[PDB]
């Protein structure tokens, strides 16, 4: 009912304000069964519609958002959706640097424990947030930390102090985003994605060592991307390269119970 | 605590032009520049290639030798200071003729491509880009000094002079005015060319300095003064 | 066979022995698949010796082993869409190793590796691993996927979300790990295990089939293993090695509060602390750009300059025309 | 040679000597 | 704090019929980019659009420029009128021997 | 009375009485921020995206006064100083409110900072001349004198919410409306008098 | 959904170094 | 004192012209150039963009001329790309016009050495690393390497000591050509350098470095 709610149900009804305490309700359930941990998810796309054709409100609306957000929206087969939704609202030009930096750093940490076509939709995501919000740069790199070779002995002095008294101050607890400090923080987390195993996913990746040229890109090309389709990719791809081997020689591929290719595995 | 330019990526600096005199640059004067043609084709006058044709000009071969004029311009064009946009080139040649170099300029190595070159300077006038956006040499009017800065400092090369070092002279020296150094790209002669404009005449080594060698040195002298790196 | 159909003994044999190089992988999948638990000693003397024969055949039927190798990985993923877990089988990890001997697994893109560490990712994660046969499954799985990149050492999201779930699989939960999601809390291991026991560690692959305590130990023991290597080789070179570890470092500290015996955790998590303790973790600054020179442009001219034809003609008509009234006065 | 070659191809020369980031031109395009 | 402007934000660049129109750029002096798009077309366009003259490129909505896009690829159908839509190498050979005559005279 | 509208790239100034567009205003490249007028009426500021404000006579939209640079970040409000008016102060989303000068338009008279967000506001008190108040998205409204050297708020005021604007009702009283509510301050107290929050949306202006 | 925004995001979207040579001709 | 290969205990700045394309053709024997032999350059397949012998007549010109060679503290090294080790005395003076340059050359190259009535060029057996001093350091230009101050280079290191600089006079190439006997290679401006200019950068920082002015 909720995934058709928005497009299927709501333009056909004579009043459709009657469903919003069902949403609401919805939007705000809470339950130990798991699998209704998403109804939120998809309550949200309703709930937005309504609020747009008649202008109404929901309560602390970010920050109810911000407790969503969570590692299981990574996995959910509804990720797609939610970030779609995520476009809209943080495209708001009434948002904070801390409110837009917390969703920032969040969204960064969760994309550690992620799957690369979870990967694939944040990287853009987010240089269309900090692209939109300049002043957040300072999690992507803060100069004051940066080594010129011409500073003062007294200069490297008091550099190297600065460095050894650094402390990360994002709460990862806090369920306000103005108040987690994320923008004081940076985002190492984006770092390490650089060394993705996926080669194509690296790379984007290592857009943000590159100058900010580009001024946006489209979701949509990044939104729906499943294993699946990235095994069809492969396969399909434009550039064919020749297969190569390893000179390395292993006599075993398992061990047993000279060169063993896959110790601690036996057969 | 500052917030950041809103674009990071790195941009050109402004190229220099005679029109702008408030900006901070170093200007070099290649005083006495061996620069003439002559219909045979007309070729830019070698010392060696044309002797017999510049005795009967009359004009002594000795200085007529434009090779050390285009290795002062090699070294100078290619210094990290052109490339960061801090300096701005000026020829007078020895016939009373004054040359701007465009600092986006990037001129053929070869030096056979280079009398290709100025020959045509001398005939148009003027060279315009390949893609045809910037008029990259210009002849000028002299005096040099209304294309030179309103607040400069101007010197020569005498070997005669005191020797002084060139980035000790440059740090000592005022951020709004300018700075000019006149280099006589003539083989031999009077270090006389530039006195009437000059106001001191400085030395760089207690050694005798080539042209391109003793440029190149005040060049390092700036972008070490100026950290230009 | 090979010795019968050698390139040189008669035209179209280097067809066949790259058919049969194909053909040959297919037998050593396929063996592996059949059981072999009554004569494993048997097995191992054709199984290893079959992969050999095949390292030969593969240094000249590259691209006919190849193409096999990619074919293979598109029926497990078909087998994959229908059967989920019930497609995979014990020549399904054999068939992932042998890439491993025969292809250059860490490799920025790679026909085949490429598309197989993929392959084992998805297998990390949709598979729910709510069984200590699926458990022991994704152990090996682990194994390899590690092995791939023992040289290029890259970051797999996958290993992280597979350990975190496996690990708190066993102490169902403790309640102060809701963001980690479990298919399993029946599998939590009772308190009275021994933890100092020397249990083997080593995962049979014919056991997976027949599949308690110890088996679930011993699965949970190799599984600890895998992470103590990733940690020393490739989270601590990735610069969010604290944000990577702390999760596992929670979970870890529940091993050493539930089971004070057991000592892996405990050194686990001394080596955990002596990294981050070296490690300064300062603002990273990537976004400094070299400076960029002013724009250069060639000069435009022509190498001997003179000092279309409709006009040629304006101005021989001119020098033409002149001339005549000259004669004309 | 084999390793010179090696670290070339954990660098990212791919033998068709191309870049990866060539394969990365329209691949999430389509 | 949630606003969502109906118009949208400025756009600093545009893609038109297979070109980059610099949002900045007015619309009719942006659309003269287009190849086979002149002022005078581009300003009878942007009439027939029913778009104000005087906005930028980067402001417009999706609906004024799809309806552009179909003024200028159906322009017909909304009634735009159609107006609006060797041997001088011989020559120079008989003049050369005119002048071989003409030196022949003397 | 005319009364100018900031949209687009443009302002507007309507006629009272014919309730008209009587002057446009399009030289603006950019979002216009602001279109404020000088007591006297004869002059109008406005803020624009690219940082850069600029300074227009009043119905003669095409001579440009005073051009100023800001700054690189956006500046979302201009306000001509009540009681003085050679002084045009300029907040930016660079978090510093510059007071500037009509005489003076290549250095800030006074640069005042300490915010540590977009500042968005910004009010001078009636017969004060010397007060500056400005409220950011920190939700603090900082007060400053400019008699002083400045750059430091004299002291700051909690809103808890964002502040969208911050106007002076009267010499001593300065209604504050940020978030869902909006609440009345004395600067004598240093305290909020009185608070009302019947909107539910967040007020804005 | 993505249909309808597939075609407004439509609109939406659009030197000499060292020792290198001018370009011979 | 002029210094010399055979000498090696005094600290000296030696520059080694790397991957020079210095070669005598024959239709007469004859330095090949990118403009002057673009068709016989072709015959022999060799591809004309890496055939500029005028850069490395440039370095020459900018090294010897330099003030620290007046001071008797620079020798030159060149490793033609064919693989030719020549040793260029500090006391030499080669022309400035660059075809009485290129004239010396097919003499050196098959006359192995050019006397005066010392060898002020000479071709020496390679490695060249013999020919360098017992203790001595090593580096190469490298673009991509980190930028540094020349200057502090030199002050932070050894007096005892000698410093080498790999230059390489091709116009465009890996920077490998050294890396078998550098142990590490510096990166001397955040922007191109031309070869005479580098080498040219390099002299004076040693000047400063040492006090010669």
């Amino acid at each position: 009912i909720l995934l058709i709610l928005h497009k299927r149900i709501i333009p056909h009804f004579h009043t459709p304000t009657k469903l919003m305490d069902f949403l609401t309700d919805s939007y705000n359930l809470q339950s130990s069964n798991k699998n209704a941990g998403v109804v939120p998810i998809l309550a949200l796309n309703g709930l937005f519609e309504l609020m747009k054709r008649f202008n109404l409100e929901y309560p602390n609306f970010y920050m109810k958002l911000y407790q969503i957000i969570n590692p299981d929206l990574m996995h959910v087969k509804y990720r797609a959706r939610f970030f779609r939704l995520m476009d809209v609202f943080l495209s708001s030009t009434h948002l904070s640097a801390h409110l837009v930096a917390s969703f920032i750093k969040k969204l960064a940490r969760l994309t550690l424990e992620s799957p690369p076509s979870a990967i694939v939709t944040v990287i853009p995501f987010i240089y269309n947030l900090i692209r939109k919000h300049p002043n957040c740069m300072i999690m992507l790199h803060n100069p004051a930390f940066i080594s010129n070779p011409f500073q003062t002995p007294d200069q490297v002095a008091n550099l190297k102090t600065l460095k050894e008294n650094y402390v990360d101050p994002f709460d990862v607890h806090e369920s306000d985003p103005e108040l987690t400090h994320a923008l004081d923080s940076s985002l190492w987390e984006l770092a390490s994605l650089m060394e993705h195993y996926h080669p194509n996913v690296a790379t984007l990746a290592k857009i943000f060592a590159q100058p900010f040229k580009k001024l946006s890109y489209n979701m949509e090309d990044f939104l729906d991307w499943n294993y699946d389709s990235l095994l069809n990719a492969e396969s399909s791809r434009k550039l064919k390269t020749l297969p190569t081997l390893e000179f390395e020689a292993f006599t075993n591929v398992f061990d047993n119970e000279g060169n063993v290719y896959l110790p601690g595995v036996a057969w | 605590q500052k917030a950041l330019p809103a674009s990071l990526v790195p941009q050109a600096p402004p190229v220099l032009t005679s029109k702008d005199k408030i900006t901070k640059r170093m200007i070099v004067v290649l005083a006495m520049a061996s620069l003439e043609t002559h219909k045979i084709k007309y070729v830019l006058l070698n010392c060696d290639d044309h002797q017999g044709l510049l005795k009967k000009m009359g004009r002594d071969i000795s200085e007529a030798r434009p090779d050390i004029t285009h290795q002062c311009l090699l070294t100078l064009l290619d210094s990290p200071i052109n490339k960061a946009g801090k300096l701005q080139v000026y020829i007078q040649t020895s016939r009373g003729i004054l040359i701007e170099v465009n600092p986006t300029v990037r001129i053929p190595r070869t030096f056979k491509r280079f009398s290709g070159l100025m020959v045509q300077l001398l005939h148009k006038l003027s060279i315009r880009s390949v893609n045809s956006e910037e008029k990259l040499l210009k002849v000028i009017k002299n005096p040099i000094t209304d294309h030179l800065p309103t607040k400069c400092r101007k010197v020569t090369l005498s070997f005669d002079a005191p020797v002084i070092r060139v980035q000790d002279y440059i740090e000592k020296l005022d951020d709004d005015e300018s700075i000019c150094v006149f280099v006589g790209a003539m083989a031999r002669g009077k270090d006389n060319f530039a006195d009437e404009y000059v106001d001191e005449k400085v030395g760089l080594s207690n050694y005798p300095l080539s042209a391109s060698v003793a440029c190149s040195k005040f060049c390092h002298g700036a972008e070490d003064a100026w950290n230009i790196l | 066979i090979i010795k019968a159909y050698q390139p040189k003994l008669a035209e179209g044999n280097k067809e066949k022995l790259g058919k049969f190089t194909a053909v040959l992988l297919r037998h050593i999948i396929f063996l592996s698949n059949q059981n072999y638990l009554k004569n494993v000693q048997s097995f191992k003397r054709t199984q290893n010796a079959l992969i050999s024969i095949l390292k030969s055949l593969s240094e000249k039927y590259n691209r006919e082993l190849s193409e096999e190798c990619r074919d293979y990985i598109n029926e497990m993923q078909a087998r994959y869409k229908k059967n989920h877990f019930d497609a995979l089988s014990n020549g399904d990890l054999v068939f992932f190793s042998i890439i491993g001997i025969l292809f250059s697994t860490s490799d920025q893109y790679h026909l085949v590796i490429t598309p197989a560490l993929i392959l084992m990712s998805q297998f990390l994660e949709q598979i729910k691993f709510n069984s200590l046969k699926r458990i022991a499954f994704g152990a090996v799985l682990v194994r390899i996927v590690s092995q791939y990149q023992r040289i290029s050492k890259r970051y797999i999201p996958e290993v992280v979300y597979f350990f975190q779930k496996i690990l708190l699989t066993f102490i169902v939960k403790p309640l102060d790990f809701e963001n980690i999601r479990l298919d399993s809390y029946e599998l939590g291991l009772p308190l009275d295990v021994d933890f100092t026991k020397k249990r083997s560690t080593i995962i049979p692959l014919h056991t997976l089939s027949t599949m308690p305590v110890d088996q679930c130990v011993s699965v949970l023991l190799n599984v600890m293993e895998s992470l103590d290597a990733t940690i020393s080789t490739v989270w601590k070179s990735l610069p969010a090695f604290n944000e990577i570890i702390l999760p596992i470092q929670q979970l870890l500290s529940a091993y050493t509060s539930k089971y004070s015996d057991f000592e892996k955790p405990r050194n686990i998590l001394n080596k955990v602390e002596k990294l981050t303790k070296f490690t300064e973790h300062i603002p990273l600054a990537l976004q400094n750009h070299k400076p960029v020179s002013i724009p250069t442009h060639a000069p435009k001219y022509e190498e001997n300059f003179n000092p279309k034809m409709k006009a040629q003609l304006k101005k021989e008509r001119k020098f033409t025309m002149k001339e005549i009234r000259k004669d004309a006065k | 040679e084999l390793e010179q070659q090696r670290l070339d191809r954990m660098n990212g020369m791919i033998e068709l000597e191309r870049g990866v980031e060539d394969l990365d031109d329209g691949f999430w395009e389509n | 704090s949630l606003v969502v402007q109906e118009q949208g934000s400025f756009q600093h660049i545009l893609r038109l019929l297979n070109t980059n129109v610099d949002g900045n750029i007015k619309i009719v002096y942006a659309l003269t980019t287009i190849k086979g798009v002149g002022r005078r077309y581009s300003n009878l366009v942007c009439k027939k659009a029913d778009v104000d003259l005087h906005k930028r490129a980067g402001e417009l909505t999706q609906e004024e420029l799809e309806r552009i896009v179909q003024i200028m690829q159906n322009p017909t159908h909304y009634k735009i009128p159609a107006w609006f839509l060797t041997l001088a190498n011989n020559v120079e050979s008989k003049l050369r021997d005119d002048l071989e005559r003409l030196k022949k005279i003397r | 009375h005319d009364f100018a509208v900031t949209s687009s790239t443009r302002v507007q100034i309507f006629s009272s009485r014919t309730r008209q567009v009587i002057k446009t205003f399009s030289r603006f490249k950019d979002v216009v921020y602001s279109a404020s007028f000088r007591s006297d009426g004869k002059l109008l500021c406005a803020g624009d995206a690219t940082g850069l404000v600029s300074v227009y006579d009043s119905y003669n939209p095409r001579t440009i006064l005073l051009s100023i640079n800001a700054s690189t970040h956006p500046t979302h409000v201009t306000k001509f100083h009540t009681q003085d008016n050679k002084i045009l102060a300029t907040a930016s989303d660079d978090r510093v409110t510059r007071l500037w000068d009509i005489s003076n338009a290549y250095e800030p008279q006074l640069e005042l900072t300490g915010a540590t967000d977009y500042v968005r506001t910004l009010s001078f008190i009636p017969a004060a001349p010397h007060l500056v108040a400005t409220g950011s998205y920190d939700g603090l409204i900082r007060l400053y004198d400019t008699r002083s050297s400045g750059s430091t708020p004299i002291y700051s005021l909690n809103h808890d919410q964002p502040v969208e604007n911050v106007i002076a009702v009267s010499p001593t009283q300065i209604v504050s409306c940020g978030g869902n509510n909006f609440k009345v301050w004395d600067l004598t107290s240093n305290k909020k008098l009185y608070e009302r929050g019947n909107f539910n949306k967040a007020v804005t202006c | 959904d993505k249909k309808a925004r597939r075609r407004t995001l439509r609109f939406y979207t659009s030197r000499f170094k060292g020792d290198d040579d001018i370009p011979y001709k």
